[PDB]
């Protein structure tokens, strides 16, 4: 149908994702309560964000909730990775919140997870995983979380290619490589399973207050 | 709701 | 380390003849169901293809020359997407139900009578649609099911060392060549190199929802306490 | 040991 993302080119792709990007927030100036409200600030930042992924705004709006629903957590996950890279062993929550692994340990569950985010911030480090692959790769969670959207897929794997090609990398390098990428997708979906569920035990505990954005999000994998 | 009035 | 000089047949060749039968239920369909009933049928089916999985896992080239630990930790990590990987490849000619044996299939209407079934139910009926839909070859179907042995667990520890460093760099070596090997069947069957990329993204896009899949089944399996020796200690590692 | 342990060590 009518659709940006099947009519930009892959420069023109890149260069919209690269403008959509989100910026990073800063922490507020008790963990738990820190990082809740720094994902609540996220989320609408992200909401608006997805609003300018080329194909998004294309689908219906039923489709739109329903992708925001599903993803939500694995792109606040994969965002966090990102900007941790460049701080091994460590989590950049925000330039005010650097955590080290073993700082995740006060809350019940946590550490686990937190070894998870960083083994994948250790892998995209030794990748050497470039800007312009991660908006792909950020957009590809949100539009597989959940015909025409397969397209758009397909249209962003392109894209994802012809980023390695023009980096100089060999056909085998890229198929290997798109592969490598979409593997690490495959485990930002367990650990957002695994938060989702520590999320939801949270509430129950009613040991921290999750947002009202935060709760309607929660409310929809438990559905 | 939140998501669906946010996206408008 | 010799399993990293293997052609892209020749790993094609291993993985078929390592492949696991598809076992039968002693499912007796002339009588009302029982949702226990069921459960237990599911639970011994499941136990008894996970013997047959732990054999063929011994059988994937590179898995053997892990220690005993990551071995261990790999069938723990990935035991239920592999078996729904295998439940929605054998469910593909089948559209509406789940072949779980050639002689136990479970339908729609009676997932519904499982508290819970139905999400996961329509998820993996999905996914086989889906598969049947791009015509997955048994060939293909067997390299996906090594990569999700290899690299569902790769990512749970940090390493600590440049040894474990190392053992992790072996696994991702591996998971290269059944990359090389998945272009090789396609390039083989007549797919344009574009079609190849989008061929092998919609492939592994699939992957993460055979994840999720498995994330959310294990959630109701440590919920309803049926179980085995084993499947408790496969359960046991997930929570 | 654990059972899994044990069906390799077979
Ligand atoms: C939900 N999790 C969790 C897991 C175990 C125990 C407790 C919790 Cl909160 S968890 O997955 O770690 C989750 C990941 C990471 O740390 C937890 C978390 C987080 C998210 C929401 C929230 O209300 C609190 C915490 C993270 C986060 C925050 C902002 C980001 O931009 C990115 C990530
Ligand atoms: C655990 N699940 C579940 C979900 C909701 C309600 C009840 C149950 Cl059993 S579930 O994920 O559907 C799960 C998938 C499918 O059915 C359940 C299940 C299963 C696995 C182990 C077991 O002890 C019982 C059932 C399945 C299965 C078995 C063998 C296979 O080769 C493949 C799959």
């Amino acid at each position: 149908k009518n659709s940006l993302a099947l009519s930009l080119t892959a420069d023109q792709m890149v260069s919209a994702l690269l403008d959509a990007e989100p910026p990073i927030l800063y922490s507020e100036y008790s963990m738990m309560g820190l990082l809740t409200n720094l994902a609540d600030r996220e989320l609408v930042h992200m909401i608006n964000w997805a609003k300018r992924v080329p194909g998004f705004v294309d689908l219906t709006l039923h489709d739109q909730v329903h992708l925001l629903e599903c993803a939500w957590l694995e792109i606040l996950m994969i965002g966090l990775v990102w900007r941790s890279m460049e701080h091994p062993g460590k989590l950049l929550f925000a330039p005010n919140l650097l955590l080290d692994r073993n700082q995740g340990k006060c809350v019940e569950g946590m550490v686990e997870i937190f070894d998870m985010l960083l083994a994948t911030s250790s892998r995209f480090r030794m990748m050497n995983l470039q800007g312009e692959e991660f908006v792909c790769l950020k957009s590809i969670i949100l539009l597989n979380s959940g015909d025409h959207i397969h397209r758009v897929l397909d249209k962003i794997t392109d894209t994802l290619i012809h980023l390695m090609a023009k980096a100089g990398l060999t056909l085998q390098q890229q198929h290997q490589r798109l592969a490598q990428l979409l593997l690490i997708l495959s485990h930002i979906r367990h650990m957002s399973n695994k938060g989702m569920e520590h999320l939801y035990s949270m509430k129950c505990k009613n040991v921290v207050p999750l947002s009202d954005l935060l709760l309607e999000m929660l409310d929809a994998h438990r559905l | 709701k939140i998501l669906h009035r946010l996206l408008q």
